[PDB]
C-alpha cells in the first residue's frame, strides 16, 4: 500500500501536520490555473509518481527533472505540459519509467533548517520510537554511519503516549529554538498521533524544517501503512491505486496469492512464506535463477492453484515451474488432482517439477505420474531444485 | 518476570487446553485435530455461547470461567484478526500460563500494546501471533501443525515459519532422530516469544541434545540468538545447533509473505544472520533440504548417535 505525495500530504494536513499549501492537477491548464490561484512568491511543480528520485529524473517528452521551481505561473503550465501523460524514469523506477497523470502545484517555501524525524515501531524496542537528527536532507542510514552521535532517540510508551517533555527534548535536539521549539514539539506530538491513527508502521519526515519566516514545516514525508490494519483503515486503503505495482502482483493479490517477482526464469509455487523463500533460495544454490516468490497462503482453493498457474505461465520469461507443497493437513493426491486439473485446463506447455510431501505422497506422485503433461515428480527439495535447473539448461 | 514464564513453553501430557474462538471454522477444525492427536482439550470459549457444548466439551463466555471450571493451564487462539489481540489480552488477564495465538493478521500496533502489558507480568507466556504453535511429540499439540510427521526424539526446534519447519521435522525423521519439542514462534515482527526464549529451554532440557534454529530475513531475533549462544552455549558441554535462514534471494524492501520478513533500511538481510550465527558456533546448512543430514552429522561427530 502506497500513497502519492499529494495523498499523504493531505492526510497529514487533515491531522494537524503542517505542510505546504498545494493544488493537484490533471492537465497543464489546470496546473497553470493552480499556480495562479496559489498566489505565492514562488511555486514548485512536482510530478506525482510513487518511486523516489523524481528530482533527478527524466520524462519521455525531453524534460529533465521531476521537480521544478518558478514564480511564473506560466512556466508551471508549460512545464506541466511536458510532464502530464509522459513517463518519468528515475533511479528508482524501471527502464521505461512511470506514467505521470497528475502533478502537484504547491507553494515553494524557503528552508533555513533541515532536520530528520521519523516515528516507527522498533522491533528492537517493542513500542514506538522517535528518531530525529539535526542533519536533515539526507538518507538516514547515511547519517547513522557518518555521524552516529547526531542521531537522537526517544522511546515512547505506547500506553502513556508521547510526553510533552519528549517532544520538547527531541525538538531541542533537532535544533529548534524559542517559539520554534514549541512548534516543533507540537508538530511532533501531532505526527505521533497521526502515526497511531492511520496504523503506520512508519512516518518519515525529511526534511522536517523551518522557514526563515518562522514556520516549522514537514516539507516531504513518506508513510508506510501496516497491511494488517486495512480492515480498520478502509478509506486510506481505498486511496491505494496500484497503478505502479508490478501487474502480475495485482493480479495475484486478486486471489489472495502473495506474489513477488524476481528476474530469474524458473517460477515457484509454494505454500508457506518460509518454505517459499527457501525454495527460491535452493533453486539459486543449484545454479538456477528463480523468477518469483509465490506463497499460496493456506486456504488453497482449486481456483487458486489455477490462478497461481495462470500467472506463472502468462509470464513470457518463465521456462519451468517448481511446485513445492507440504501437505500435512490435506492429502497430496487431492493436491495432485487440482494440479493436474488446472494444468490440463491451462494446457500448461512449460515443464513442471512437482515436489509434494505430507500425506499420501506415494499415490499423489502416481496421480501426478499418470498425466502426460510436462510434469515431473521430485523426491525431496534438493532433487526438485536440481531438476528445475536441468529443465532450463 | 516475563522471562520467568519461559518454562510454560514446555507443554506436556498434563497440559490442559482451552480454545478461544472455539466454535469458529478454524477453532472447531483444529480442536478436532487436537482431540484426535491426543491433546487435552477440555473446553473453549466463544462470546455469547457460555452454557452450550461443542465437540463434547463445555463452552464458556470467558477464559476466566473456563480456566476456573476446567483447570486449563493453556489456551490456543483462533479468534479472527479484529479481536485476536483482545483474546490474547483476556487470557493474560485470566493468567493462563501458556497462550498460543495462531491468528495471522493482528495489526502490529495491537501487538505492541499487548506486549507492553505482557512484559510487565510473569504468569502468562505468549507464543505468536501468526504462529503454528507448539508440540511435544506424543504428549501435546497446540496449534495447526501436522502431528503425525513428528516423532519424539532429541532435537529441540525453534522456528519463524510453518511449513518450512515441517520440512525440517520431516528431514530429521528421514534419518531417525526425533524432536524433544518444537516451537513455531511465527512470522510477525512483534510477538511473545523469540529464539532466545526457546534456546534457553533447550539448553536446560536434558531431553534436548541438539537444536535446530530456522530463521529468515527481517528483524534481529537471529542476531540476538547468535549473541545468546556465544554467551550461553559455549563450554565443555555446549549442545550442537544447526540453522537455516530463509531469504537469501529475497529482494530488499518487500514483505515476503510473513509481515515480519522484510529487509529495510539495510537491516534484516539473511547473510548477516547466517554470519552472526556461525560466529556463535552454529552450524548453518546453506540448503533447506540438508538440515536433517547436517544435524545428523553433528551428532555423528560427537559420537552421540
Ligand atoms: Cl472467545
Amino acid at each position: 500500500m502506497n500513497l502519492q505525495e499529494y495523498q499523504s500530504k493531505k492526510l497529514m494536513s487533515d491531522n494537524g501536520v503542517k505542510v505546504q499549501r498545494f493544488f493537484v492537477a490533471d492537465t497543464a491548464n489546470e496546473a497553470l490555473e493552480a499556480a495562479k490561484r496559489l498566489n505565492a512568491k514562488e511555486i514548485v511543480l512536482k510530478a506525482q509518481i510513487l518511486a523516489g528520485g523524481r528530482g533527478k529524473g527524466v520524462f519521455s517528452s525531453g524534460l529533465k527533472g521531476g521537480v521544478h521551481l518558478t514564480k511564473d505561473p506560466e512556466v508551471v503550465g508549460q512545464l506541466a505540459k511536458q510532464m502530464i501523460g509522459y513517463n518519468l524514469a528515475t533511479k528508482q523506477t524501471p527502464k521505461e519509467g512511470v506514467k505521470v497523470n497528475k502533478v502537484m502545484v504547491a507553494e515553494a517555501l524557503d528552508i533555513s533548517r533541515e532536520t530528520y524525524l521519523a516515528i516507527l515501531m522498533d522491533r528492537s524496542c517493542n513500542g514506538p520510537v522517535l528518531v530525529g537528527s539535526p542533519q536533515g536532507g539526507v538518507d538516514i542510514e547515511e547519517v547513522a554511519a557518518s555521524n552516529p552521535e547526531l542521531i537522537f532517540k526517544e522511546q515512547i510508551d505506547i500506553i502513556e503516549g508521547i510526553k510533552d517533555s519528549q517532544a520538547q527534548r527531541m525538538a531541542e535536539n533537532l535544533g529548534f529554538l524559542g517559539p520554534l521549539q514549541n512548534q516543533a514539539a507540537d508538530q511532533i506530538k501531532k505526527l505521533y498521533n497521526l502515526f497511531l491513527k492511520i496504523d503506520a508502521t512508519q512516518v518519515e519526515v525529511n526534511p522536517f524544517g523551518e522557514t526563515p519566516e518562522g514556520q516549522v514545516v514537514c516539507f516531504d514525508a513518506k508513510i508506510n501503512f501496516d497491511d494488517n490494519a486495512e480492515f480498520r483503515q478502509k478509506d486510506i486503503f481505498a486511496m491505494d491505486d496500484k497503478s505502479e505495482n508490478e501487474p502480475i502482483e495485482n493480479e495475484a493479490a486478486k486471489y489472495d496469492l502473495k506474489y513477488i517477482g524476481l528476474d530469474g526464469n524458473i517460477a515457484c509455487f509454494v505454500n508457506g512464506a518460509g518454505l517459499a523463500m527457501a525454495t527460491c533460495d535452493i533453486i539459486f544454490l543449484n545454479g538456477g535463477k528463480p523468477a518469483n516468490f509465490l506463497d499460496l497462503g493456506g486456504g488453497v482453493k482449486e481456483s487458486q492453484v489455477y490462478q497461481a498457474f495462470k500467472l506463472l505461465t502468462a509470464d513470457p520469461k518463465v521456462e519451468a515451474i517448481l511446485v513445492n507443497i507440504f501437505g500435512g493437513i490435506v492429502n497430496c493426491a487431492i493436491i495432485a488432482n487440482g494440479i493436474t486439473k488446472a494444468c490440463r485446463e491451462l494446457e500448461l506447455k512449460v515443464p513442471l517439477v512437482v515436489r509434494l510431501e505430507g500425506t499420501n505422497v506415494h499415490e499423489a506422485q502416481n496421480i501426478l505420474t499418470n498425466s502426460g503433461l510436462p510434469i515431473t515428480s521430485a523426491v525431496d527439495l534438493e532433487d526438485a531444485a536440481k531438476k528445475a535447473v536441468a529443465s532450463v539448461t | 518476570s516475563y522471562t520467568a514464564s519461559r518454562k510454560h513453553l514446555y507443554v506436556d501430557k498434563n497440559t490442559k487446553v482451552i480454545c478461544q474462538g472455539f466454535t469458529g471454522k478454524q477453532g472447531t477444525f483444529h480442536s478436532q485435530q487436537a482431540l484426535e492427536y491426543g491433546t487435552n482439550l477440555v473446553g473453549g470459549t466463544t462470546p455469547g455461547k457460555g452454557g452450550k457444548t461443542h465437540l463434547g466439551l463445555p463452552v464458556f463466555n470467558t477464559v476466566k470461567e473456563a480456566k476456573e471450571q476446567t483447570g486449563a493451564t493453556a489456551s490456543v487462539i483462533y479468534v479472527p484478526p479484529p479481536f485476536a489481540a483482545a483474546a490474547i489480552n483476556e487470557a493474560i488477564d485470566a493468567e493462563v500460563p501458556l497462550v498460543v495465538c495462531i491468528t495471522e493478521g493482528i495489526p502490529q500496533q495491537d501487538m505492541v500494546r499487548v506486549k507492553h502489558r505482557l512484559l510487565r507480568q510473569g504468569k502468562t507466556r505468549l507464543i505468536g501471533p501468526n504462529c503454528p504453535g507448539v508440540i511435544n511429540p506424543g504428549e501435546c499439540k497446540i496449534g495447526i501443525m501436522p502431528g503425525h510427521i513428528h516423532k519424539k526424539g532429541r532435537i529441540g526446534i525453534v522456528s519463524r515459519s510453518g511449513t518450512l519447519t515441517y520440512e525440517a521435522v520431516h528431514q530429521t525423521t528421514q534419518v531417525g532422530l526425533g524432536q524433544s519439542l518444537c516451537v513455531g514462534i511465527g512470522g510477525d515482527p512483534f510477538n511473545g516469544t523469540d529464539f532466545t526464549d526457546c534456546l534457553e529451554i533447550f539448553l536446560n532440557d536434558p531431553a534436548t541434545e541438539g537444536i535446530i534454529l530456522i530463521g529468515e530475513i527481517g528483524g534481529n531475533a537471529e542476531e540476538n540468538a547468535a549473541e545468546f549462544l556465544k554467551q550461553h552455549n559455549s563450554g565443555p558441554k555446549s549442545k550442537p545447533v544447526v540453522s537455516f535462514i530463509a531469504g537469501l534471494t529475497a529482494p530488499p524492501g518487500r514483505r515476503m509473505g510473513h509481515a515480519g520478513a522484510i529487509i529495510a533500511g539495510g537491516k534484516g538481510g539473511a547473510k548477516e544472520k547466517i554470519t552472526a550465527l556461525q560466529s556463535a558456533g552454529v552450524v548453518v546448512s546453506m540448503s533447506p533440504a540438508q538440515l536433517g543430514t547436517t544435524i545428523y552429522k553433528e551428532f555423528e561427530k560427537r559420537k552421540m548417535l
